[PDB]
DNA sequence: GCCTATCGATGTATATATCTGACACGTGCCTGGAGACTAGGGAGTAATCCCCTTGGCGGTTAAAACGCGGGGGACAGCGCGTACGTGCGTTTAAGCGGTGCTAGAGCTGTCTACGACCAATTGAGCGGCCTCGGCACCGGGATTCTGAT
DNA sequence: ATCAGAATCCCGGTGCCGAGGCCGCTCAATTGGTCGTAGACAGCTCTAGCACCGCTTAAACGCACGTACGCGCTGTCCCCCGCGTTTTAACCGCCAAGGGGATTACTCCCTAGTCTCCAGGCACGTGTCAGATATATACATCGATAGGC
């Protein structure tokens, strides 16, 4: 019966219409916009899951941390476009030295 | 008598603080300057404690990122060691230096 | 006892989908949800000004949909879109 | 009850370390008073905005949220805290 | 005294001299030819040596004619001091000091772009009589030309056409204000249209009309002087088209295919379509990249265009029966795409288009003149006027035009002061395509035109 | 010999002058051969990003003419505000 | 004969093109390039004339600040001419990709 | 007085500010004091440019201001500069300035 | 004939009280109304955030002040403030 | 080897004069701001609870501070030859004044499908509580890099 | 040079406390209904955007020449790095006050809402003088000559 369901979502429908009544975006919410976007930002986060699942796996550890949330988005060029500006805490960073600094 | 030769051990703490995830300005100096600088807004202010780490984290990840464009300065110069002149040259480009 | 709400059940869902075994730490997920939020904001505040400019009074599918073209980059915004649409389809196909 | 002077507790090797994150290989011996400079012109900018929300909000304490607040409004921005 | 050729010309100098004795400005309509020049020439002498007044007369004319005012005069007045304001800006500031510092002449020739260049040397003399040939170009009330002229310190204004009024009547109260605005101000105010009823009144007071204009305005009609009376018989020549033009007007009705990206006639641009339709049944090749090896020559390209084809027949018919002949574009890479050919087939030719300089055009008209030059290429705007061109037997549009006058000022380079021949006209119609709906449009405009010009001297 | 002309290409249409012209504004005193090729690439990529958004606003609106705020909102939202056009 | 050395002019043309308020770029070429560009993104525009004008408007204010930082690197460098790097380090300093 | 400005003593439009604030969408209710109060600091800040942009058309030695009259104010004071930092004016050009290594010998 | 409107007035007769005797092309004037329009929205989108922040409904003078303290340099804040004090406190007397 | 003139060539600033279009200004109109009068709920307020920040103490260690030797990098000086600035004669196409067309932006009028609002009902998701294994950390092995020969 | 010796991985073992599940319940999402307005469609007007010719004239172009700048190489020397020793104070675990933030119940004043009214601001039409354009000055810089000193 719910709205979720009805759409074949997991995030949620009913509480995405509310916030944007109450945030004060516009006068009057169509029916179908809450719909759009909760599958917007389910799809974005699926997406950024699965790269930080890898690097957990490749750091054979079983629990994500904030270090493979940093080291997944750094990699992908359209999601470091995306959080250009943003910093994750406990991120760290790449590992990179210029190659004129090395020995000979 | 054995000693490694200059600039291989300084690569090794690279390689090393590049791996590691910790802060590493010593949080009990750090917190005595933010209230310090408090001081002067208004006072006898208090700090919930998670603020205090919020204002560290984002601090040295400022330092820490423009350390790296710093040294693309002093590189674009033929050198290697940064100086003061390498720093006034982001801050500038960066528009920061107004 | 008292409440705040969080978006953090639907991402362990999510994460049940794509990696069955994986789990994830408390710091983590106060990331995603900051994360959730600030997408959040950033979508609905486009779509409020492309409302205002063209004097419509109603937010829509359509001011959704262009909103995320212009905020996302590359292929990820052409994937975005194809979720969006499907998804409504399936809404206004059932009832 | 007065805080003074404590600018200098932000050690020399404490830079060094950050620069060693940062990727530098030499560090000439006045970089350590031109950093100190910079570090206290961005704390004075953040703290006056998460001042002024806590006085808006009529609070004696300043919060996480204020912080999150300040950076948001100067362009950067924290996830990991708040929010 | 000076020159004698027809007897007509003898009352319009006294209508003229009436006229300024009137003490006013005059239009002059007399028919396409008829010796216009000589009637000014006749006027110039009749004030410097019978009124014996010889402030300065400035002419006004067209690049192209300038060479021909220049001889008229100097055969037939050789007792006024003419001279010509030309050459590059270092040229014609020379000639500021040599002319207009130092007064020895009776008469300018100048041209109109220079006229408005170097208005303010022109603005400081006062004038006899100014003289406008051509006159249709200040039938606008925006032009910048109108203004200017319409400041000068002259006595008295006189306008020159071979057919006024080119659509409508903003046109006429634009020229004849110009003439004299304290009298017709208030028609360019817009009076004059609820005056005549928005030509509601066309049969209703025709007289009205004939007499407003009648004591203003002088025109005689070349049917009504009749004279030599060669014909000017005109044919119309309806033809199809070939199968890639065919493929390409109705892609330009719809999309282009990629195929036509390789031939390039995509990634050219589709925001008009009338003008791409034109092209297209004139010939395919004025696309970009459509003829399909750049180092191509041979008779494809007279079956690319089925209008290429009639007139590849044509002129050979014509060539042999030893016809000469005047050919009009309205577009330039048509007159490229005819030269390929005339180079094909060897043809004798000469040309006259806008990129070519005043010497040039006189020399290509002494050209065409004295010998037994085929073909000449013009183009129908910088071409279409003034000149002599009796050389000719024939006239061909090769394509059609959105005003018929412009068709009648190119055709009437045959027979002014006469011809020797009968001349045939022909025009060729892309049959089933715009070209018909633009040439039943056009003849529209005539229709219409005709019942205020025929009316007001010549009724 | 006439049947067809060549054409330069577009972007040639920033002409070497054009560029020296500009650099002399900022205030730049000599310049090395190689950078014209340079700045006509980064200027591309500068008109890309605008007019891609630009069109964006156009076709939501469902007009067919680009409009002189659709390029001052693009500018504002890309951080790039432009003063004379609009409000 | 008469010569000014090398250097002179371009010190006049500093002090010309700075106290002007001129645009710089002809007008008609570089609309040529923004119709062009548009291509990419719908098959047929129309375009305001006013539209075009505000695309020269910031493109040239644009460039104009990058040659001023690129100056700067160059000086930074010990040299008086500026190369293809110096742009490529602005670029990258101020985060544009 | 009946206009709200003149109750105020301001010159800007009281009125026409209060109705944009109540359709802009900013929030539910606006109290009366609000409009009073945003009024009085635009015009405060109108008459702080049109000052500077004043001087300087009258150094140059003409008496109406134009764009570049103000791009020369905004550009030479701090605060404006700063307020306008990322703001680029049409018509405006740029300060004349040359780096001293430059210069001749 | 379809109506418009601006702030060109209003800006007009400040003009004439800081310098009688000069004018404004109207060029000068279009970069005047829309600079108006820019810090309008930008004081009125932070005083909108401040108020949700702490939960209320309603937009009052205090969330305009706070708003000018966090967008105006540093001494051009103060002058600012003590202008809307002033126009405040004279009006509600009215 | 400066350094002081010298002429003189050139480019820029200044002054006086004439002409023009953009700017201030006055007018008639109308639509949107002011002046009442009303209802009800957002906000201010007093009272209470108890979480969290501040402050202090003693013990142990990790880290910072200090001195030293020496080698590597920053720096200045020099010689070379290339490439880019200045000036000329030739060629191109940008700019402007026309001409003509009609696509499409902008407005009015109608009307019906949609979203806001309401009351009654129900289970999704929240806070509190409990348990087990993923990870940290430790001692001690093997492996692999430096740099002196 | 192949070698010694530091310092990084790799491994098996111990154990702690955070992540994952569960339970009870309450408050916010759902269902079913009415109302009246936003905006979807049809029709119309006429602005202004696209296309071409014709023509002038300043800008762009191609070239020759010479200079001064960019660059590679060298030698000096001083200031940073790597290391051993001594001293400092950060950290951590524990205790204990009480300031302040968070919740509640209550009453009131302020704001939104409605109708009526009329004058402030707009679209328009007009006259004239601030600035643009000419041109005939005056006068400072840049060089070559080449003084001398």
């Amino acid at each position: 019966k719910t709205r979720s369901s009805r759409a074949g979502l997991q995030f949620p429908v009913g509480r995405v219409h509310r916030l944007l009544r109450k945030g004060n975006y516009a006068e009057r919410v169509g029916a179908g916009a809450p719909v759009y976007l909760a599958a917007v930002l389910e799809y974005l986060t699926a997406e950024i899951l699965e790269l930080a699942g890898n690097a957990a796996r490749d750091n054979k550890k079983t629990r994500i941390i904030p270090r493979h949330l940093q080291l997944a988005v750094r990699n992908d060029e359209e999601l470091n476009k995306l959080l250009g500006r943003v910093t994750i805490a406990q991120g760290g960073v790449l590992p990179n030295i210029q190659s004129v600094l090395l020995p000979k | 008598p054995h000693r490694y030769r200059p600039g291989t051990v300084a690569l090794r703490e690279i390689r090393r603080y590049q791996k590691s995830t910790e802060l590493l300005i010593r949080k009990l100096p750090f917190q005595r300057l933010v209230r310090e600088i408090a001081q002067d807004f208004k006072t006898d202010l208090r700090f919930q404690s998670s603020a205090v780490m919020a204002l560290q984290e984002a601090s040295e990840a400022y330092l820490v990122a423009l350390f790296e464009d710093t040294n693309l300065a002093a590189i674009h110069a033929k050198r290697v060691t940064i100086m003061p002149k390498d720093i006034q040259l982001a801050r500038r480009i960066r528009g920061e230096r107004a | 006892k008292t409440r705040k709400e969080s978006y953090a059940i639907y991402v362990y869902k999510v994460l049940k989908q794509v990696h069955p075994d994986t789990g994830i730490s408390s710091k983590a997920m106060s990331i995603m949800n900051s994360f959730v939020n600030d997408v959040f904001e950033r979508i609905a505040g486009e779509a409020s000004r492309l409302a205002h400019y063209n004097k419509r009074s109603t937010i829509t599918s359509r001011e959704i949909q262009t909103a995320v073209r212009l905020l996302l980059p590359g292929e990820l915004a052409k994937h975005a879109v194809s979720e969006g649409t499907k998804a409504v389809t399936k809404y206004t196909s059932a009832k | 009850k007065v805080l003074r002077d404590n600018i200098q507790g932000i050690t020399k090797p404490a830079i060094r370390r950050l620069a060693r994150r940062g990727g530098v290989k030499r560090i000439s011996g006045l970089i350590y008073e031109e950093t100190r400079g910079v570090l206290k012109v961005f704390l004075e900018n953040v703290i006056r905005d998460a001042v002024t929300y806590t006085e808006h909000a009529k609070r004696k304490t300043v919060t996480a949220m204020d912080v999150v607040y300040a950076l948001k409004r100067q362009g950067r921005t924290l996830y990991g805290f708040g929010g | 005294t000076g020159i004698h050729l027809r007897s007509y010309q003898l009352e319009g100098v006294n209508w003229l001299a009436q006229r300024f004795h009137c003490q006013n400005g005059c239009i002059l309509g007399d028919e396409m030819g008829l010796g216009k020049t000589c009637q000014t020439i006749a006027l110039f002498i009749y004030l410097a040596g019978r009124l014996n007044d010889e402030g300065p007369f400035l002419i006004l004319c067209p690049l192209s004619v300038l060479s021909n005012w220049k001889e008229e005069m100097q055969r037939f007045a050789p007792g006024l001091s003419c001279v010509t304001y030309a050459g590059d800006k270092e040229e014609r500031a020379c000639l500021q000091q040599d002319l207009k510092q130092e007064s020895r002449f009776h008469v300018l020739l100048t041209t109109y772009e220079i006229c408005l260049k170097d208005a303010s040397f022109l603005k400081s003399f006062p004038w006899s009589v100014l003289v406008v040939d051509e006159a249709h170009r200040l039938k606008n009330q925006s032009s910048l030309l109108h203004k200017t002229l319409s400041e000068f310190s002259v006595v008295f204004s006189l306008l020159l056409t071979g057919t006024p009024i080119q659509n409508s009547l903003q046109e006429l109260y634009s020229l004849l204000s110009f003439v004299e605005p304290d009298l017709f101000s208030k028609e360019e105010v817009g009076d004059f249209i609820q005056r005549y009823q928005d030509i509601e009144k066309e049969s209703e007071s025709a007289s009205e009309l004939h007499k407003l204009l009648q004591p203003f305005l002088l025109r005689r009609v070349k049917a009504e002087v009749a004279t030599e009376l060669p014909k000017k018989t005109e044919v119309v020549i309806y033809h199809g088209m070939s199968a890639l033009q065919k493929k390409y007007y109705k892609a330009i009705l719809m999309k282009d295919l990629d195929a036509f990206e390789n031939e390039t006639a995509k990634k050219v641009k589709l925001q008009n379509i009338l003008s791409q339709l034109r092209k297209c049944v004139d010939h395919p090749y004025l696309f970009d990249g459509v003829e399909p090896e750049p180092f191509e020559v041979g008779d494809h390209l007279t079956e690319a265009s089925g209008k290429l084809h009639l007139l590849d027949k044509l002129l050979a018919f014509l060539y042999s029966g030893g016809h000469r002949v005047l050919l009009f574009s309205q577009m330039t890479q048509m007159l490229d795409i005819l030269q390929d050919y005339m180079d094909y087939r060897g043809y004798s030719y000469e040309r006259v288009d806008g990129s070519v300089r005043g010497e040039e055009r006189h020399l290509a008209i002494k050209n065409f003149g004295q010998q037994p030059i085929f073909v000449f290429l013009l183009s129908t705007r910088a071409g279409g006027v003034g000149m002599n061109l009796t050389a000719a037997d024939t006239v061909i549009f090769v394509d059609s035009d959105f005003n018929p006058q412009n068709d009648l000022q190119a055709a009437a380079r045959a027979h002014r002061i006469g011809q020797n021949k009968s001349v045939k006209v022909i025009r060729l119609i892309g049959r089933d395509t715009v070209e018909e709906i633009v040439y039943r449009k056009a003849a529209s405009k005539l229709q219409l035109t005709n019942m205020i010009i025929e009316g007001g001297h010549f009724t």
